[PDB]
């Protein structure tokens, strides 16, 4: 029952990824990282300001057709 | 033929727990990863002087399990390895006072560790994991050991790891005392009408977006998911504190604005956290170094600001 979502990176651009409501939020990010270059633990996803944990379905977050995920990347200090 | 000695076994270093050791096993083949101040004693078979010690131990069976359960709010069957790890290097690190608040001298990659612990003591926190209470309350003392050992196996770091400050707030406020945390945010579009969205809890009182608290009173620009972009803006907070949070850039901090901040000098591979506060004028808290001024203007990637309750003059 796959749909469409958008993550948005720290530039302000989103690309679309294809996404089941069903599969974890691991499971995401290992997609947004193929597509941006970063790897998984140097960044996190947040909707609506809520931060995504990793092992949670998506659709526990009320992600919608075409709604904005958001790209945070973790600073290195 | 078998010869045993009397220790006391724990895992929260309250509840001791009587055990007869068979001198001829190892502490490992009878309680499984055992630590004797710190030091591992797994491999090691019981040496007399060892009579009425009290060593550490991993929740092995039951009972343990649930009074390691009540003391550090965490089930991870690896996480009191991680943490005795950790403590073995965070024993040998300096604690020295710094403008008031207990500091870390710059060791293994700990500034952004120092950044955390002194953030928390000009914050009316709580924490709910007894452990986590416990070593902070030791840490106000400049004996702050425990305290960065836990911060790191909640965080599921280790020694050595460059860190992120704000990510490392995330992790130990989910074990604060925020219950009573209520942020209200309002979404005006223009064609979309309007729409309120009540948080709780770390969302209650941490934000990514801006470093000013006044650009989330006044107005922030978000995306609508119908295509437009609308702004968000704050109706009501209670709290003791909030975090505002942003990617490092250059911000003016002016005296009697904010209570403190955290600022990143570097890119996303390395860099370097200083502490920022207010107090009588201006403090700059690197480590063990303090620095006064008047004026900061810098990479600014945290600012906290003191809260009580606040309701919006908008409508
Ligand atoms: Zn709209």
């Amino acid at each position: 029952e796959p749909l469409s979502i958008l993550v948005r990176n720290n530039k302000g651009r989103s690309s679309t990824y294809e996404v089941r409501l069903t599969q974890t939020v691991a499971h995401l990010k290992q997609q947004v990282s193929g597509l941006e270059g970063v790897q998984d633990d140097l960044f996190w996803l947040t909707f609506e300001g809520k931060p995504l944990e990793d092992q949670l379905p998506l659709g526990e977050y009320g992600l919608k057709p075409l709604s904005t995920v958001f790209m945070n990347l973790r600073l290195r200090g | 033929e078998v010869k045993t000695i009397k220790v006391f076994t724990t895992v929260d270093n309250t509840n001791l727990h009587t055990q007869l050791v068979d001198m001829s096993m190892t502490y490992g083949q009878q309680f499984g990863p055992t630590y004797l101040d710190g030091a591992d004693v797994t491999k090691i078979k019981p040496h007399v002087n060892h009579e009425g010690k009290t060593f550490f131990v991993l929740p092995s069976d039951d009972t343990l399990r649930s009074e390691a359960f009540e003391y550090y709010h965490t089930l991870d069957e690896s996480f009191l390895g991680r943490y005795m790890s950790a403590l073995n290097h965070t024993k040998k690190w300096k604690f020295p006072q710094v403008g008031g608040l207990t500091s870390i001298k710059w060791a293994d990659n700990n500034c952004y560790l120092s950044s955390v612990l002194l953030a928390l003591q000009q914050l009316e926190v709580k924490f709910n994991a007894p452990a986590l209470q416990e070593a902070y309350y030791r840490a106000r003392a400049g004996d702050a050991a425990n305290f960065c050992a836990l911060i790191l196996a909640y965080s599921n770091k280790t020694v050595g790891e460059l860190g992120d400050v704000r990510e490392t707030m995330t992790h130990l406020l989910q074990h604060a005392n925020l219950e009573s945390a209520k942020r209200v945010l309002n979404v005006v579009c223009k064609h979309c009408g309007q729409k309120t969205t009540t948080l709780t809890g770390v969302e209650a009182v941490m934000y990514m977006g801006t470093l000013s608290y006044d650009n989330l009173k006044t107005g922030v620009s978000i995306p609508c998911v119908c295509g437009r972009d609308a702004t968000q803006y704050l109706v009501q907070q209670e709290s003791s504190f909030v975090m505002m949070s942003a990617p490092p850039a250059e911000y003016k901090l002016q005296q009697g604005t904010f209570l403190c901040a955290n600022e990143y000098t570097g890119n996303y591979q390395c860099g370097h956290y200083t502490h920022i506060t207010a107090k009588e004028t201006l403090y700059r808290i690197d480590g063990a170094h303090l620095t006064k001024m008047s004026e900061y203007k810098g990479p600014v990637t945290d600012v906290f600001y003191k809260e009580t309750s606040y309701t919006t003059t908008i409508k």
